[PDB]
């Protein structure tokens, strides 16, 4: 529906949606600027992200809402109160699926593939890894296992290149690590990997934060304090 | 207090 | 699209999606339960009215950040931008006006007309009060005094039945009264009516609370506090 | 410091 428009007006315009907190609208715009076929630049990638990471929390946080309380409704000695509960959380989860998918699908075709430099081939290969584990977070069938190895593949060939390419503060770098910790905590089950890479992040960080701007030293310092947050709560 | 990830 | 799934069980959704802060859906559910054709409970109403209060407050603040955008836009010595502001302020307008047109189709067909006691009947002209008042808000053609007058009237019948019906303490009434001194300040370029009715809703409510229990005492109270957050803030 | 409607 965002073909007629301009690139450079839904670049525009998700800007002003994420002013309006409009994050639907953002995401839309956004979706549509990457299906004009051109490369993203760094501030297009962080739109793009921001957008659809926005539209996914919301639909994230009301599914754990839904899924705690049909998890009540299945306890001893709770009161049979129909299908409504699990229809509705089951509404909820095709749609955090289908924004997935359709995240997925704009880094398959052809985000990802015309993405050379490290720093968004990266940027986009975090971003499989973190939609296929939020695909992970409501999965229950056949495919479950396949979705959990989706995204640990696409963590590691985001991590493979980013310890080859960037320095350890690079803040792409720590999100990454950041986001892969606790896909190792909470999806693979690999608490003391979780711990030992958000460490060894941590560190390896602190010994080049030496070579850094203020600026650059205030932006990685924010991401090593989210991998310490993370390992107080964990230890 | 939920775990952080990359916001 | 809600006329397969039975009565209660969109109440009950309506229940859950204002739990996951769904309000979209909420309202969907509320929408599909007032076109069964039955009248609405104390709780129902409540439901329908939390449901779009949050979708049409969630668009009035974009609204409204989206027309300091332009407004700054269309100042001496600012540069051309183009027509993206003045689009997306319209595309996020015309939703506004299609929820609030929505709103008001329900009360019209056929909440009001079956709506015989003081607390429903009252509740649905408060209703049909406010979303003139949200058109009035974003309004600028030909049609804006009828809106505003639309708005107004609404109003002034809640405020008749309210006043020969209802105690003074009543939530709905007080509710009512917070809202259409709103109006008289906000809309109506009428600051002296506004705060002659606060003053005049507060003083009323005062001498009746000691008929109250103590539920009820802070059931009304709570909006009295609003009444005076109003009356400090325009005096 | 916004004006109170019935919230
Ligand atoms: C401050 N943050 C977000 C917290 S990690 C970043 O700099 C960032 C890093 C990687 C990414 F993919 C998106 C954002
Ligand atoms: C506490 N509040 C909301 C603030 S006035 C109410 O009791 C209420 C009154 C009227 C109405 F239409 C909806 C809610
Ligand atoms: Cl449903
Ligand atoms: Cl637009
Ligand atoms: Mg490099
Ligand atoms: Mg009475």
């Amino acid at each position: 529906a965002m073909g007629s428009m301009e690139r450079a007006s839904l670049i525009q315009k998700a800007k002003l949606a994420e002013q309006a907190e409009r994050y639907e609208d953002m995401a839309a715009f956004m979706k549509g600027a990457v299906e004009k076929g051109e490369e993203l630049s760094n501030e297009e990638r962080n739109l793009l992200s921001v957008a659809y990471k926005n539209v996914v929390g919301g639909q994230r946080a009301a599914w754990r809402v839904l899924s705690s309380i049909e998890q009540k409704s299945n306890e001893e000695g709770s009161e049979e109160k129909g299908p409504e509960v699990r229809e509705y959380r089951e509404k909820v989860e095709t749609e955090l699926q289908g924004v997935c998918d359709t995240v997925l699908g704009l880094l398959d075709s052809h985000l990802i593939k015309e993405a050379g430099d490290a720093e968004s081939r990266v940027f986009y290969l975090k971003m499989k890894g973190d939609y296929y584990r939020y695909l992970a977070e409501v999965a229950t069938g056949d495919d479950k296992k396949r979705i959990i190895d989706s995204a640990r593949s696409a963590y590691q060939e985001a991590m493979d290149i980013s310890k080859k390419e960037m320095p350890p503060t690079n803040p792409i770098r720590l999100g990454l690590a950041l986001n892969f910790s606790v896909f190792h905590y909470e999806i693979a089950n690999s608490p003391e990997e979780a711990i030992s890479l958000a460490k060894t992040t941590f560190d390896e960080a602190m010994a080049d934060l030496h070579t850094l701007s203020e600026d650059s030293y205030k932006d990685s310092t924010l991401i090593m304090q989210l991998l310490r947050d993370n390992l107080t709560l964990w230890t | 207090r939920r775990r952080k990830s990359c916001q």
